[PDB]
Parts: structure tokens; sequence; C-alpha cells
DNA sequence: TTTTTTTTTTT
């Protein structure tokens, strides 16, 4: 369907608002990039890394929460 | 065996009536008490529809420094209670053992499912073990255990409400720093409790009397040469045969508070009430249900609830920040008080401030302060009293060793 | 502390067994308070008369801002020698008066207390 | 397959 990309990253923090960049990227690590091993069997990647700074807000921790149960396997640690 | 605990209950004042009754010996600290009797017939633990799980238990953790009857508040709830148990912190899960009899390798039980429905009193919290830090946050939002030790892999309950007592850093709490230093513990621990009381001294000397009295007298008759019956039966009682509701008239009235207060707080130093207040808050509407047999919502329990909730709060501030937010909220929040209290508040201070002041000079521990009149209603334009002769007459400041003088103006003070 | 309190009981009741007798009077508990009292001593420094105008002046400054606006600084300097030079004379003192109390109010700025 | 005491390598 056309409007692909917004449908999900609209479905995916309904509680915290704003900022759907915050959101938008999330999207991406819940599906990742593809592992390539060239003929040198140096592999690459296939996963991302985020990182949100700011204060603790507890704005956050729902976000973690969320991604963690949205997720094939995940582990939310302190 | 009901008949009476039906007008005894709807005499409409038994929270008064019932305070006093724990902490028997104790003097003063009817602010901990008030909490400490929400924690222990405990609240209402209701099942959301949403499969999110919400906890039923009240979990306290006092602080002060040493020399406070603590350990008195924890050995007292041992007794009153049902099904408690105790430990210090210097066994908490289940562990491999060899019987004594059938000299077998079983398991036997820790600490924590031994209360699997009544109390835990956790004793010298700070003197934990990093194995026992690690395992007993697991048990606070989620109530359950695993065990796949050498024995066998299993999973049992616990469900316990949380009654312990840490101590301040550097031998005594000092109010410049915020709590969450003075206690020092890992920080999502603190979360995981409902309220925070904090005991603190102060050389005073007119309690000094009252204190030293008290113990005196304690030692005057223990030597060879609501009382312990109704509130057993009562929280044997009312823990049964009461099941509150939740309508939806208060579901307003509070965020028209934390709009407000969020704010307020964030604009500082400091991070405001946040949902894990809100939840502590709405455990203890019910916290009434079971004293007043109540059960329904209302209004005038949440004025209580709102209060509770910012009276846990304020204490674990930092120092200027502790006195604004005061300012700002006891102010606010109307607090339902009395009226007379809030006039001891002046004169004591406007008494314990001129003592300071003539001790750095002459250094004489004087026998009759002298305060004249005027100071006390300059302040008292503040809050907008100016009643003195109604609270004059009232006994309930001649215990406090004052007076007052007509034609000299005098508040002389005693001791 | 309060366990000081229970404490001087105990130490009446032993100074009273010792002589035989089955009751407490004051001419035992006075005692078991001398010794009591000379059991705690004094900490030291190489100075109480420093803190005394440390503390006088901050009793000084802080009813006195809550209600009105502020103070001058170049008065409340004075009103120390505005309150207790009134009683003791001797016309050198004034200056080396001063002088410590210049010294003494630039020495509260790296503590944090009295600042301007 | 448990305490308690004593020596030495290791995080
Ligand atoms: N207000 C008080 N009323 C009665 N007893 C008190 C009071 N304050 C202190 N005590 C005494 O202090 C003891 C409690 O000390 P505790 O709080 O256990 O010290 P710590 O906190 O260092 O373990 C009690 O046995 C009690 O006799």
């Amino acid at each position: 369907l056309p409007n692909v990309y917004e449908v999900i990253s609209k479905s995916i923090a309904p509680s915290i608002f704003g900022g759907t960049d915050m959101k938008k990227a999330i999207a991406c690590l819940l599906f990742g990039g593809s592992r390539k091993r060239l003929p040198d069997g140096l592999t690459r990647r296939g996963d991302i890394n985020l990182l949100m700074l700011g204060d603790p807000g507890t704005a956050k921790s729902q976000l973690l929460k969320f991604v963690e149960k949205c997720s094939p396997i995940g582990v939310y640690t302190s | 065996d009901v008949k009476m605990i039906t007008s005894l209950s709807k005499d409409q004042q038994i929270g008064e009536k019932i305070f006093a009754s724990i902490a028997p010996s104790i003097y003063g600290h009817e602010d901990i008490k008030r909490g400490l009797a929400l924690a222990l017939f405990g609240g209402e633990p209701k099942n959301p529809g949403g499969k999110h799980k919400v906890r039923g238990d009240i979990n306290v953790l006092l602080c002060g420094d040493p020399g406070t009857a603590k350990s008195q508040f924890l050995k007292y709830i041992e007794k009153v209670s049902s099904r408690a148990i105790f430990t210090t912190g210097q066994g908490l899960t289940a562990y491999v053992q060899r019987h004594p009899v059938s000299r077998e390798w079983t398991l036997e039980a820790g600490a924590l499912v031994l209360a699997d429905r009544g109390v835990c009193l956790i004793d010298e919290f700070d003197k934990m073990n990093d194995q026992d830090r690690t395992s007993i946050h697991e048990a606070m939002e989620q109530q359950s255990i695993s065990i796949s030790k050498a024995g066998i892999v299993t999973s049992l309950q616990a469900r316990c409400t949380v009654i312990a007592a840490a101590n301040p850093i550097g031998g005594r709490y000092d109010p410049s720093l915020t709590f969450s230093e003075n206690v020092d513990l890992t920080e999502p621990i603190i979360s995981r409790f409902d309220i925070l009381c904090v005991v603190r001294d102060t050389v005073d000397p007119v309690q000094d009397e009252m204190l030293a009295r008290f113990v005196v007298g304690s030692h005057v008759r223990h030597h060879p040469s609501l009382p312990q019956e109704v509130l057993k039966k009562y929280i044997i009682y009312a823990k049964e045969r009461v099941h509150p509701k939740l309508n939806q008239m208060d579901q307003d009235k509070v965020a028209k508070m934390y709009s407000d207060l969020r704010k307020e707080s964030m604009a500082t130093g400091s991070i405001p009430i946040t949902v894990r207040h809100i939840e502590s808050m709405i455990r203890m509407a019910e916290a009434h249900a079971r004293i007043h047999l109540r059960d329904y919502v209302i209004e005038d329990d949440v004025n209580m609830a709102i209060r509770v909730m910012l009276e846990s709060f304020i204490d674990t501030q930092k120092f200027s920040v502790m006195r604004s937010m005061r300012k700002t909220f006891a102010r606010y929040l109307s607090f339902r008080r009395d009226n007379n209290e809030l006039l001891l508040f002046i004169l004591k201070q406007l008494v314990a401030e001129q003592v300071t002041y003539q001790r750095n000079r002459f250094g004489a521990q004087q026998d009759t302060i002298e305060v004249p009149e005027k100071d006390l209603v300059d302040k008292a334009r503040q809050i907008n009293i100016h009643n003195l002769s109604a609270f004059y007459d009232s006994e309930l400041f001649r215990m406090n060793k004052f007076s007052h003088d007509l034609k000299r103006k005098m508040i002389l003070q005693q001791f | 502390t309060v366990r000081q309190l229970e404490s001087m009981i105990r130490l009446s009741e032993a100074m009273a067994r010792m002589h035989c007798c089955d009751e407490v009077q004051p001419k035992h508990v006075k005692e078991a308070f001398r010794l009591l009292n000379k059991s705690i001593i004094r900490v030291e420094t190489p100075e109480y008369c420093r803190i005394s105008n440390l503390i006088v002046l901050h009793l000084r400054k802080v009813e006195e801002e809550e209600d009105e606006s502020a103070l001058k600084r170049s008065e409340l300097v004075n009103w120390y020698l505005k309150e207790i030079e009134s009683e003791i004379d001797s016309e050198e003192e004034l200056i080396n008066k001063k002088r410590i109390i210049e010294k003494v109010i630039h020495r509260l700025t790296h503590y944090d207390h009295v600042l301007i």
C-alpha cells in the first residue's frame, strides 16, 4: 500500500506521544538490514544500535517496555 | 460478634481512635502511625482487565538517625499482625538443606515465601548483599520467584508486603541533600516502595521532658515488685468482609493536581510525582475501606490519598525545595488538618530560634525563655486565622509548656 | 541521645545495690550523674570565638530577609559593632574588630554560607 | 554434598 511507512510508526507507541522520529527510527531496528558474507568470509553487521539521550523522566521506560514486549526476541535489563 | 463493630465503624471518627492504638508505648510520630496503619490492613489488590497485574501490597521504608525506635516499630508489627515473619539484613529464598532427621538433601523455604500472604519485616536493609539485592527487587513488581537450584527447577509464589528500615550515612540524616543520598540504596529499589517516611531528630526542650518521663515511668512499673482485643479481631474481621468498589467520579479530581505539580517539580532540581506514585495513591484509596467498611470511593478519602502521597514526597527533597514546594502545596492542598497545629508551627519556631540566639552570645541554658507577643500574629497574617484566645483556652498547648500574658504579652516558656 | 538516659537509671540502681538499700534516693542519682558527666569530653580546635560571629550574623540575616527585602552590606557589618561594642569600651578596639570582621566576611564565601 | 581454621592463587 502507498503509505506503508507511517502506518507502522504510528501504532508502535500509543501512550507516549511527540516527536515521531524517535518512533520512526525504532521501526527499523525491528526489521534490520541483511547479513552479507563477502568472498573473504568477512561478514557484516545485520543489526542497529540506538541511543536516547536526555533526562530520566520515565517517558522512556514506557518505550523500552513496549519495544521489549513487541519483539520476536527481547530482554529489558537495568 | 459484628453487632458492636457496626456502630464502632459507624462512629464516623474511627481514624483518630485507631491511630493511637498502634505504637502503644512510643510517644509521638502520629505522622508515621498514619502510614503504617494504612499499610497494615493494606488496600485492594484489583486485577486490571488489560493484563497489567497491578499489585495490592503497601511496602514501607523507614529511615532516620539511630535511637528513634524504628526497630520497635518493626517488633510491635510483628505482634499485632498475623502470619508475620521477621529477618535482619546482616535465607531470603528457598535453599537446599540436608534434613536433620531424614538425612536427605531436600529444599527448605526461605524468608520471602513464609509471608506468601502476610508481612515480611526486613531489618538492617543496608547490610544486604549483592545477591540479596538482585533477588529482593524481582519479588516487588512480579511477586513470584523461580528456583533452578541443585534440587529442581520450580516457580513458586510470594505475595508479601515489605516493611523495612534503613540507616542514614555518616551517622546522621542531613536534609541538605535528597533522601536518595543519605539512604545508600540502589535507585530503582526505592521506587518499589510506596511510602517513604523519614525519621529525624532535634534537641527540643519541651519534648525532652515528654520522652524522659515516659521512659522513666516505663522503668517504674516493670520489675518483680482501643485495647489489644478490639483491633486484633478487627484486623481479622475487616480483612474479610469488605470488597471496596471503584466509581469514576474521582477520575478527574486528581489530574488537575498532576498537571500543576509536574511543572512545579520539574521546574527545579527534582522529578515530580510520577505514575508509580499515582499507583500508590490509588492503592491507599482503599486503605480506608478496611477501617470504615466504607468500600466506596469518595472525594473525601481522595483528599486523604493525595495528601499522603504528597506527604511521602515533600520530605524526600532538597533544602530549599522541601520548603518552597511546601509554601506552594501545603497551603494549596488545603490540608484537612487542625487549625491549631498551624498555630503551634509558628511560636514553636519563634521560641526555638530565640533560644538559639540567646545561646550563641551568652551560652547559659537559661531557665525561663521569654518571647513577647507581637511576633506571632505577624506570621499568623499569612495563614489568616489571627485566633489566639480560643487557642489560649485550648489545652492543646499547655502540654507544650507555654504561657501568655494579657498585660505583658510574654509567651513565657518554662521547659 | 536517649540511650544515655536509660543508662543513668542503670548506674543509679547499681549504686543503690552497693549500699544494700532497697530504693533509689537523690544521693545516688546525683553521683551517677556526675560520673556520666565527667565521661564525655569536649572536642577541641586550634576556635570558638570565630564561630560565635558566624551565626550571630546568620540569625541577624535570615529573619531580616524573609519579611523585608534585604540588609545593607555596609550596615549589617556595623550592626555587630552596633550591638556588642555598646558595652565594652576601648577606642582602639573598633578598627581591630573591623579588620577581623572583614576577613571573616570574605571567609564566609568559600563555605557558601554568606554570599552577596 | 553441611562447620571451622589456615595457606595461597585469583577475580
Ligand atoms: N521515642 C522513644 N520512645 C521510646 N523508646 C525510645 C524512643 N527513642 C528511642 N528509644 C529507645 O531506643 C531503642 C531503639 O533503638 P533502635 O532504633 O533499634 O536503634 P538502631 O536504629 O540504631 O537499631 C528502643 O529500645 C527504645 O528503648
